[PDB]
């Protein structure tokens, strides 16, 4: 409801990574991911491109998400446990959780402190930035998907992931 | 404002109802036996889980199926456009480097 | 704005130590498919804004391999446990 | 499998063509992000439980080193907004290139990649491939070459050849001493670059030839040091004459042809008013000859051909190339002039 | 080394997703488009090597356009060259 | 080779199917006039502003009255 | 920066909604073409609005006499017009395509208009010389100055290769 | 340096060209000629006077590919010296007359032994 909707979600996000990035035994690291990705695509869910956004759902979140979870029980099947019920998961937890909220204490808390802290202030409205309006086109972000110019490069995309195939047609 | 506070309503109307059914008579009256009976017809179960191939392979082939459809999402989008026999042309490439990298596979791939 | 250094701060979920240790070895090949939406996204909020109309299919296309690349790093990692049963980085026979 | 051994193999340099015929830091990306994905299969070919776990010891290292380079290309996407090939305009994103691509040349610092990888990799036959490698990164710091800082790109590479030269007068593994002076050799080129970035090439150009001509040399049985005694009396003693010619050829010796570089190098390196930087690595590359003397004074002095063992047939390997190879190798000392006039 | 083989025979592999300014396929520039065009005028002919110290003029505007670094600062010196003096009066301006 | 095409198709009529829809797909667009009426329709559909032009000597055509018999035939779509 | 003063604003606002201004629409610009053609030659052509602010005027003050004389005439039919059209969802002109026609009984033939059908929103036209043109673009500063260029004769080597000692 | 990417561009016509019995082409393929040599000796032949198929074919190749190479030496070196007494041509600032002085002028050092 807020002018600060968008700081407010990035917050979470910097701290979906922390969760993850130490050591939670891995299959919190799907509780990891999939706050994060989500958080993070509602982020990405301003700004006009929401058809880049929603696609971070179905291709990472729906594709690389469920294999991910597919393995840790054909491999690296032993007792599970949780985070933060061992000595090493708390420790490294603080240490990024201080300046993460350090980082937002003086950026722009104090008036300006001093010289090197505050060219990049918070808020206010001019993150978004983007008046004025334009037209009936698309957002856009709309009309930016291309079997138009770009040919070499679908040329090399489509062929890069046929050799993909191949070379896990073989070993396993 | 509402898309986000669309979906919190959803959410906190489904975590109140579990919370409800299941933890608040867990706190009743009962004798409640806590010895290990709680684990059906699998009684002990001394192993770990084991590796299974054919339930690898059905992972990873998914996923390289999964990825150029999402080069092949915008054609609806690709259609009012400039010229078109260049997006036709392209649109036809994809789907046979789709098609063969079933072939290549199609000539082995067990009991899936 | 302050939505570039949150995000930049979270770039550092390479952090190296983390980045291969230690052992569950899956504990550092998610944080190489998270590495990817510190990317994903610190690409997308600046094509979007400044309005470039082209390079925005650039992200789309930033996934596509980092996807495959990380599929093809799993295969392996199937086969470090296939002669195992367990990954553990601790495991060296090769010296240096 | 022979076809699709060909297409993989194919690939691999289609790879790096891409990464030299590019305007466009995006294409530069995808150029070697797939020579990642198609070296994996040729590390595998007999499925042995070291090399499984060596090239996965080398997947990761080239998994971040790719990764740090689509990191500094979108610092320098919010400034300018340019993407051709070029000076990077920020001192922040230069720092973070240099030293991410570092890894994939791997240079003193990233250090293990070399001789971790090429040790015990059943597959000693090539492995040659391991050239190409060597070759797509330098053909992106002959662009970015105009924005550096000029003290890491030296201090990677004074450190290269005097942790290149220690590293292996501990070794008998003869992958181990291919590995070690391949560090050694990517010292002269890069403390070259910021001053005239072409004759860095003419190092480079003999540097595939004079390596692509040890592996074929190899490729009769040979594995190890005492292995390399019991082929003089046994395989052919033309053989112990050769391998004589190419290591006394690659040390840097006068009258053979890889003094052809040094002595042009410091043509350059010097001119520059800089003579306490050669002279600290020109006598740093003498102990760099400290492998291949006691190398040759294994198989050219008939040390203990034992165990007798009679090989009556005669030999049917494939030695492609090899007849025109110790011709251009060592007796090219007077005929260049101008090579660099070709090449540059 | 930059071979340069799209120069030689006329096809662009890419060449046209480069730059803020190229081709726009229905028409709407970016932000700073008017810069791009006036900033690309100036080192055409020029060797690249005088024209970091040369023309350097044209080339901070447009940094300036696209981060609006100081701009920012104006504007934020502006909420403390008032409002320490909320109570001190001049609303200014009343609404609307 | 004539039995071939009627002896799979007594074991598999599957995958049969799926050539000869991916056949006469790729032929059709080869044969029928209409399509380039597919990019003739696609042309004229104005999404941007049309900026106009000044006189100078030429006076070409088109003059400032929209509604004269001025500008080029995108006509015959009404009469479609 | 300067800019004009509070006057030159506030002037005669049409204040309508949208669907009624989206009713007639159609009629509206293809029988003016004067005031707002060339409105677009003073933005197009030359930019930065704060020079063009005459014919912002021409494009208003115009407009303002074609609602007043479609009220004096008829708006029996015109008010009921944007009525079934306001009944919203997307603003469609195939539900009031029944009640077009009464409302276009006589505006070809009371006021004497015409339809523009499909021959509107193309077709580039030209104006007149109107304003001086504008040469001498937004800054147009500087080329700068280019390096002299060298044609010569290629004759070869001076004495060879001048290497080391190399003659030939 | 203009017309990018061509092996040996066109304006190489008024270079000289580099003729025949120059010892540098008896040179290459010299070495061919001792590298056919060698080819005999690695497989044990035994001849050293071997098949002359196998030891022709060497001498062309190095001699038609060595003088085909030598084309755009020659030419590098004369658009080497082209381009800078062009600048020597332009900017005589920088480029002063010196004055001619005979040995009445200088007092050197004298250092005798
Ligand atoms: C030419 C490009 C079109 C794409 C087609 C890709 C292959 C589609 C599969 C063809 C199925 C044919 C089945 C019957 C073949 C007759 C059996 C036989 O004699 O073996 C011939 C076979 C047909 O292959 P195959 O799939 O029937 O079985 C061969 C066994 N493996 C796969 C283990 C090698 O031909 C070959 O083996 C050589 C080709 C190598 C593998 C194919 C990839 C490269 C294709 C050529 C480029
Ligand atoms: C220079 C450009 C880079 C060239 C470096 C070599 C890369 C080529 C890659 C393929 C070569 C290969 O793998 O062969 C090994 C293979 C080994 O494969 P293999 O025999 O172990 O396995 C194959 C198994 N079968 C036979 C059943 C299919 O063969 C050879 O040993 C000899 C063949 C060619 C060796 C390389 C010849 C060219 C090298 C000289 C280049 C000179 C450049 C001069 C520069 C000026
Ligand atoms: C190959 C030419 C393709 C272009 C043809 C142009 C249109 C022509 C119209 C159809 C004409 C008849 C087509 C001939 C079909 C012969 C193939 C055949 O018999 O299959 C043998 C074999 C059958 O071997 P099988 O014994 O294992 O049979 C199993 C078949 N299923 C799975 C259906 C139960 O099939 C193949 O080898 C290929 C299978 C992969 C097919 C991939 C489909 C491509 C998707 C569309 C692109
Ligand atoms: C001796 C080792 C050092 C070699 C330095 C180069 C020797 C020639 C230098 C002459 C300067 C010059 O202008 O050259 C152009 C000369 C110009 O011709 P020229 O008119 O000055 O004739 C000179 C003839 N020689 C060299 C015999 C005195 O042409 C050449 O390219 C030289 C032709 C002969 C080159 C081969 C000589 C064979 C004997 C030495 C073999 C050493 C090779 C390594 C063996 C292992
Ligand atoms: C579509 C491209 C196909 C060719 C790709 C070749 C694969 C890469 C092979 C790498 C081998 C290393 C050689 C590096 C030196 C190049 C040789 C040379 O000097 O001639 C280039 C010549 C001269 O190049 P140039 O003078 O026109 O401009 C390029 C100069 N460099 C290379 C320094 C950037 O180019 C050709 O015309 C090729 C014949
Ligand atoms: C005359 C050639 C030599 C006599 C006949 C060949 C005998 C022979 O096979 O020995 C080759 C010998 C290699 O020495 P080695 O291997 O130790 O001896 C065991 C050989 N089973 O030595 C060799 O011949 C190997 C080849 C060396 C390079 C060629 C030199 C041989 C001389 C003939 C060529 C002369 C022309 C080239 C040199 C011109 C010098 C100006
Ligand atoms: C100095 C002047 C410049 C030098 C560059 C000249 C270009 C390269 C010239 C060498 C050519 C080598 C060659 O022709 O093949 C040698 C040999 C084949 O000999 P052959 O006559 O076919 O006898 C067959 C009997 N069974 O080869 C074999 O034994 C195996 C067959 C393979 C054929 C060789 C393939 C390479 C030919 C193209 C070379 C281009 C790349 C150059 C690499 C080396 C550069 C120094």
């Amino acid at each position: 409801m807020m002018l600060y909707i968008v700081f407010i979600l990035s917050v979470i996000f910097v701290m979906g990574f922390v969760g993850f990035s130490s050591k939670p035994s891995p299959i919190y690291g799907g509780l990891g991911l999939i706050v994060s990705g989500g958080v993070g695509c509602g982020i990405v869910l301003n700004f006009g491109g929401s058809f880049l956004g929603l696609m971070v759902f179905l291709i990472y979140l729906g594709g690389m998400m469920v294999v991910f979870g597919y393995t840790t029980a054909m491999a690296t099947e032993q007792y599970p446990e949780i985070w933060l019920s061992n000595k090493a998961v708390l420790g490294a937890f603080v240490t990024g959780l201080l300046m993460e909220f350090f980082m937002v204490y003086y950026v722009l808390k104090d008036k300006e402190v001093e010289v090197v802290f505050e060219f990049n202030g918070l808020g206010d409205w001019v993150i978004y930035d983007t008046g004025d309006s334009g037209f009936f086109s698309e957002e856009a972000m709309g009309i930016a998907a291309l079997y138009s110019y770009g040919t070499w490069l679908v040329i090399v995309t489509g062929w890069s992931l046929l050799i993909g195939v191949v070379v896990i047609m073989e070993i396993t | 404002m509402n898309l986000m506070l669309a979906l919190l309503t959803n959410f906190t109307l489904a975590t109140l109802l579990v919370i409800i059914a299941f933890w608040l008579p867990q706190l009743n009256v009962y004798s409640e036996k806590t010895s290990p009976y709680e684990c059906g017809f699998d009684p002990m179960g001394s192993a770990r889980l084991p590796f299974s191939m054919k339930f690898f392979l059905v992972a990873i082939t998914f996923l390289l199926f999964d990825l150029e459809i999402a080069l092949l999402l915008p054609l609806p989008w690709a259609s009012q456009t400039a010229n078109l026999n260049t997006m036709l042309t392209m649109a036809l490439f994809l789907i046979i480097l789709l098609a063969v990298s079933l072939a290549y596979e199609w000539t082995q791939k067990g009991l899936e | 704005s302050m939505v570039y250094m949150n995000i930049m701060m979270a770039f550092t979920v390479s952090l190296v130590g983390l980045l291969m240790y230690r052992s569950h070895l899956m504990s550092s090949l998610l944080c190489l498919e998270g590495m990817m939406l510190s990317l994903f996204v610190m690409a997308a909020l600046t094509i979007l804004n400044s309005h470039f109309t082209l390079a925005s299919m650039m992200p789309i296309i930033l996934l596509v391999f980092a996807a495959c690349e990380a599929a093809l790093g799993l295969s392996l990692l199937v086969m470090v446990s296939n002669t195992y049963g367990t990954d553990y980085v601790q495991n060296l026979n090769l010296l240096q | 499998n022979p076809i699709i051994f060909i297409i993989i193999l194919l690939t691999i340099m289609l790879g790096t063509i891409i990464v030299m015929i590019s305007s466009h830091w995006l294409l530069v990306w995808i150029g070697f992000e797939m020579n990642m994905l198609a070296i994996i299969p040729i590390m595998m070919k007999n499925h042995n439980p070291r090399a499984t776990e060596a090239s996965t010891k080398y997947f990761l290292t080239q998994s971040t080193a790719s990764m740090l380079l689509m990191m500094a290309v979108i610092i320098n996407l919010m400034f300018s907004g340019q993407w051709t090939v070029m000076k990077l305009f920020n001192p922040m994103a230069s720092m973070l290139m240099t030293m991410a691509l570092a890894m994939k040349l791997g240079m003193a610092p990233f250090h293990f990649w070399v001789p971790e990888v090429t040790q015990g990799i059943p597959l000693s036959s090539g492995l040659i491939l391991l050239t190409w490698q060597k070759l797509a990164p330098m053909s992106v710091l002959y662009q970015i070459f105009p924005s550096i800082n000029l003290n890491l790109i030296l201090t990677l590479s004074v450190l290269s050849i005097l942790i290149g030269g220690w590293g292996g007068l501990n070794q008998t593994q003869l992958r181990k001493i291919m590995a070690y002076s391949s560090i050694a050799h990517m010292g002269w080129m890069t403390a070259v670059l910021p001053y005239n970035p072409t004759m860095t090439l003419l190092n480079l150009i003999i540097y595939i030839i004079m390596t692509s001509t040890m592996f074929t040399m190899f490729m009769a049985n040979s594995t190890t040091t005492t292995l390399s005694l019991s082929h003089t009396w046994n395989k052919t003693p033309i053989m112990t004459v050769l391998i004589l010619a190419t290591l006394l050829s690659m040390g840097g010796l006068p009258p053979l042809s890889g003094f052809m570089p040094k002595w042009m190098i410091i043509q350059e390196m010097t001119k520059n008013n800089s003579i306490i930087l050669p002279t600290f690595m020109a006598i740093t590359a003498l102990l760099n000859l400290y492998f291949y003397m006691r190398l040759t004074y294994s198989t050219t002095l008939t040390m203990f051909p034992s165990t007798n063992n009679m090989k009556m047939k005669w030999q049917f390997p494939l030695m492609k190339k090899m007849t025109f190879l110790p011709t251009m190798v060592v007796l090219s000392t007077m005929m260049l002039p101008l090579t660099p006039m070709l090449s540059v | 080394p930059f071979f340069d083989v799209q120069k030689r025979l006329g096809v662009d592999l890419d060449r046209w997703m480069t730059i803020q300014s190229a081709e726009q396929p229905h028409k709407i520039p970016s932000r700073c488009h008017a810069f791009e065009k006036e900033w690309i005028e100036c080192a055409h002919g020029i060797g690249s090597i005088r024209a970091e110290k040369e023309c350097k003029i044209e080339f901070e505007d447009f940094r300036e356009c696209l981060l609006r670094q100081k701009t920012m600062k104006r504007l934020h010196a502006i909420r403390r060259q008032r409002e320490k003096l909320i109570k001190e009066g001049k609303y200014t301006p009343p609404p609307h | 080779v004539a039995a071939f095409l009627k002896n799979v198709w007594a074991k598999e009529p599957v995958l049969v199917a799926s050539f000869a829809i991916a056949g006469l797909a790729v032929i059709l667009p080869t044969l029928s006039p209409y399509t380039k009426y597919s990019l003739m329709i696609n042309r004229a559909t104005p999404y941007n502003y049309p900026v106009p032009l000044r006189d100078d000597g030429n006076m070409p055509d088109v003059p400032s009255h929209p509604q004269d018999p001025q500008g080029p035939s995108l006509e015959w779509l009404k009469r479609l | 920066v300067e800019l004009p003063s509070l006057e030159d604003l506030k002037v005669q606002e049409v204040k309508v909604s949208s669907s009624v201004l989206k009713a007639a629409a159609h009629h509206y610009g293809a029988q003016c073409d004067k005031p707002n053609k060339e409105f677009m030659l003073c933005r197009w052509e030359e930019k930065d609005p704060r020079r063009c602010l005459e014919e912002g005027k021409l494009v208003n003050q115009c407009a303002l006499e074609f609602f007043r004389q479609i009220k004096r005439h008829c708006a029996e039919p015109f008010t009921e017009y944007w009525t079934c059209i306001d009944y919203s969802g997307l603003q469609l002109f195939r539900r009031c395509r029944k009640q077009q026609a009464q409302f276009d009984e006589c505006v070809l033939d009371k006021l004497g208009w015409v339809r523009p059908d499909l021959g509107d929103l193309s077709k580039v036209t030209k104006v007149k010389t109107d304003r001086p043109l504008p040469e001498n673009p937004y800054h147009s500063r500087a080329r700068p100055e280019p390096n002299p260029e060298v044609e010569g004769d290629l004759k070869p080597a001076r004495h060879g290769s001048r290497l080391f000692f190399w003659t030939m | 340096g203009r017309a990018t990417f061509q092996f040996l561009p066109d304006e190489a016509r008024s270079l000289p060209p580099p003729k025949l019995t120059d010892p540098r082409l008896a040179f290459v393929g010299f070495l061919g000629y001792c590298s056919g040599l060698i080819d005999n000796a690695i497989r044990r032949r035994p001849v050293l006077l071997a098949g002359l198929h196998r030891q022709l074919l060497y001498i062309t190749s190095f001699v038609f590919v060595g003088y085909y190479l030598l084309k755009r030496q020659d030419y590098m070196y004369a658009v080497r010296d082209h381009d800078m007494f062009s600048y020597i041509k332009s900017h005589p600032e920088d480029f002063p007359e010196k004055d001619k002085k005979t040995y009445g002028e200088v007092f050197e050092e004298f250092h005798p032994v």
